[PDB]
């Protein structure tokens, strides 16, 4: 019966909300700059462009 | 005693309750003792029975 006990206590302790974070691996880095030239240059697939005005 | 031609003892009355004690006490340690060794317990799980 402690054993219960004491069980029930870790899972109490594990069940509370306090994590407050998130795992976050993350370090591949976005280079916008390359994902906009390649939207446009699909954009503009066969289509003779012009300046802006 | 003397019955249909039989002679018996007709013993006293602490020696047949007592004895009939006995006997229930030595059920109950035996069933008990058989029991006891068999339950399995898992603190997650609970009490199994395999």
């Amino acid at each position: 019966q402690l054993l219960d006990v004491s069980r029930q206590i870790k899972s109490y302790w594990l069940t509370n909300s306090l994590s407050t974070s998130f795992p976050t691996v993350d370090y591949s880095e976005p280079d916008l700059e390359k994902v906009k030239r390649t939207l446009t240059k699909l954009q503009n697939h066969l289509l003779e462009v012009s300046l802006i005005e | 005693f003397v019955c249909n031609e039989n002679i018996y003892m007709a013993p006293n009355a602490y020696t047949l309750l007592a004895t009939r004690m006995l006997n229930a006490t030595y059920c109950f340690q035996k069933a008990l003792t058989k029991i006891e060794k068999f339950p399995q317990y898992n603190p997650q799980e609970g009490y199994t029975y395999p």
